[PDB]
């Protein structure tokens, strides 16, 4: 019942070149400074989307490598920006960026590994940082990070698996922690986690798959849980999850495509959360990442687990097996 | 209302920038004191996802508690609760704010959980789907050793008072197993749940959350070969009630799916023809799920074949 109605005029065509200009110019501004606190991830989104459009060269490799080194703390974790505190989210984003750039030894890999390792608990969960917030999001950051560095074996994998599965719910989905309601974002983190640890057999693919395909609203866009407005990035969290578990054909590809495209801004470029709203690089990455998963030819194939181009992962030989 | 609004943003940004600068100056200096509390107060209300500033608040309070009396530390905690509450009013869906409250209470000597449970009831009246709030509610429930039945009674009133019930039903799916802890619901509990979820979905047949929870209940029992006369009779009675409902609301796909699911639960083979009729109607009503519906149908045909070859 709660949906957007796509205005009949709205964009029906892919505006690749505009987006490549939008991101290339991003950070030359009000919104920019207010998100110092997620800067590392912001750079990850921009770089990843450029590389998916074949435009990574128009970004500053050399300048981002120095920014990454300066953001590594002495405990090994990486912060979002200089002077900000280290966190698993930004340590993931950093390692994703170094993997895009094949520049992993720009940072102290042994110290990142020891940082991820230090955040695991007796029950197998991961805290996001020294301050102890437990979220399956961080289970995914830990293992995604270690997988990309070839160091999965450095954490207690079996206990980590056990914690994630203890967050599986009645509806086949996953939450933040044991007892938490299913939500698309955590389902992406958890299915990705299981992909990495070779445990997709423990997912109930038909039940979860059904939950994920009911996210698609009449407008064609996906929401993140029942009764919520759809939104371009769930359209990525959900779709990715479906690909991982082998049920991407359970949503109406074409209607989703029309929603995603309708989320573009013909003027500024970039994508917004929903049609007509203000764009941003986050949604820009996820709308492009979604179109890619939906088979769109002018964008590179995107890994549904690491949300990077498949060729980058082929190139480092960490391509987990999905359901089908 | 032209240059005015977007002009003062250049001002409001300037304050955040200077206070943020000041906070880091002060933190690099080792000045773990009230000034950081006052500066961060000004930034976290507008911008609660600014995680590093919650960390400073922590580093300050942890340090201050070393060189202030029990009674001065008590006051700081209480003020920290009031500050937390006001941030939540402005933005109730921010991880940082909730985590910091949990951190604050986790370390107090004599935390007042009752108050925190009520805090939860207040935020769930505002937004009954707030998952931070539900999560925090479970944390409080556990810390105060609240009993599953209390929480189950809380979920009941919430379910009847209004719609927006996916979170409540989800919470019940975890509470019920705890009330009958097996290392898989008993039939008597299952039957009360069917009756409760049945009312919900006839009351408001477009509210998906009841139908999802119901599909789960349909599998939570003991099998079609072990159907009690009571459950056979109740499941049959639900089948008819969905057919009635289907006449009133022929565009309602949840009731069409549930009719298919009920016949499966009752007797896949006896209802084979009706199962196929229903997949066609259902695909006509919910075409976006066409692919899902054919896969479910193929699974069920396979199930049927296996059952027929078990014929001696
Ligand atoms: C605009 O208000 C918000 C609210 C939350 C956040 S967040 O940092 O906690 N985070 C990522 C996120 C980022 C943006 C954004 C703004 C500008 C940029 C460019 O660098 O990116 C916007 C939203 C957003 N959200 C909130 C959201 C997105 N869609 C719907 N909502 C309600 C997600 C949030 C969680 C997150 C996800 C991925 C990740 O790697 C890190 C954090 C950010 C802005
Ligand atoms: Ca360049
Ligand atoms: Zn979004």
């Amino acid at each position: 019942q709660k949906d957007v109605t796509i205005k009949s005029d709205a964009p029906d065509t892919l505006l690749l070149e505009k987006h490549a200009d939008y991101i290339a110019s991003y950070g030359s501004d009000y919104e920019y400074c207010m998100s110092e606190y997620l800067r590392m991830s912001g750079v990850y989104w921009g770089l990843t989307v450029m590389d998916l459009m074949g435009q990574l060269h128009r970004m500053n490799k050399e300048e981002i490598l120095v920014f990454i080194k300066s953001c590594q703390h002495e405990c090994g974790g990486v912060s979002a920006s200089i002077g900000h505190d280290p966190h698993l989210l930004y340590t993931l984003s950093a390692v994703q960026i170094l993997t895009l750039y094949d520049s992993i030894h720009v940072i102290n890999v042994d110290k990142v590994v020891a940082y991820v390792q230090s955040l695991q608990k007796e029950d197998g969960s991961f805290a996001g940082d020294i301050w102890g917030e437990i979220d399956t999001r961080f289970s995914f950051c830990a293992v995604a990070t270690l997988a990309l560095l070839g160091k999965l074996d450095a954490i207690n994998v079996e206990k980590a698996i056990e914690f994630v599965l203890s967050c599986m719910n009645f509806d086949g989905g996953f939450g933040c922690r044991p007892g938490s309601e299913s939500h698309a974002g955590q389902i992406y983190c958890c299915t990705g986690f299981l992909a990495i640890t070779s445990q997709l057999h423990q997912v109930n693919s038909d039940l979860l798959g059904w939950w994920l395909c009911e996210r698609q609203l009449p407008s064609g866009g996906l929401n993140g849980r029942p009764e919520k407005l759809p939104d371009v990035c769930y359209s990525w969290w959900v779709l990715a999850s479906l690909k991982i578990i082998g049920r991407l054909h359970w949503i109406d590809r074409e209607k989703l495509r029309s929603f995603i495209l309708a989320c573009q801004d013909e003027e500024t470029g970039g994508f917004a959360d929903r049609p007509g709203d203000m764009v941003d690089p986050f949604h820009t990455l996820f709308g492009i990442a979604g179109l890619s998963l939906l088979g769109e030819e002018q964008i590179k194939p995107v890994s549904p687990v690491f949300c990077m181009p498949e060729e980058v992962l082929q190139r480092v030989n960490v391509q987990p097996e999905l359901v089908s | 209302q032209a240059e005015a609004k977007r002009l003062e943003r250049e001002q409001k940004l300037k304050l955040y920038q200077s206070a943020t600068q000041a906070v880091f100056q002060k933190r690099q200096a080792g000045e773990l004191d009230e000034s950081v509390l006052e500066l961060t107060s000004q930034i976290l209300g507008a911008n609660p996802d600014f995680a590093t500033l919650w960390n400073c608040r922590r580093e300050v309070l942890q340090h201050l508690e070393t060189e202030k009396s029990p009674e001065e530390s008590a006051a700081l905690v209480k003020a920290e609760l009031g500050f937390l509450e006001s941030c939540l009013r402005v933005n109730p869906k921010s991880y940082g704010t909730w985590h910091h409250r949990c951190w604050l209470l986790s370390r107090l000597p004599e935390p007042n959980w009752a108050r925190e449970l009520e805090l939860c009831a207040r935020f769930l009246e505002a937004d009954e789907r707030n998952f931070h709030c539900w999560d925090y509610r479970r944390f409080v429930a556990a810390q105060a050793a609240v009993a599953p039945a209390e929480e189950l009674a809380f979920t009941d009133s919430l379910i009847t008072r209004n719609f927006s019930n996916y979170s409540s039903w989800h919470y019940r799916s975890c509470l019920l197993p705890q009330l009958h802890p097996q290392p898989r619901l008993p039939e008597n509990v299952l039957l009360k749940e069917l009756e409760l979820v049945q009312n919900a979905f006839f009351t408001d047949p477009n509210d998906q959350s009841a139908w999802f929870y119901h599909r789960w209940l349909l599998g939570a029992g003991s099998g079609r070969c072990e159907l009690s006369v009571e459950k056979s009779t109740v499941l049959q009675s639900e089948l008819e009630s969905c057919k009635e409902l289907q006449e009133l609301e022929p565009e309602n796909k949840w009731c069409l799916l549930t009719i298919i699911l009920l016949m499966r639960a009752l007797d896949p083979l006896l209802y084979e023809k009706e199962t196929l009729q229903y997949f066609s109607t259902l695909k006509a009503v919910d075409p976006m799920r066409a692919a899902y519906l054919d896969d479910l149908r193929s699974k069920f045909l396979l199930e049927n074949s296996v059952l027929k070859m078990e014929y001696a």
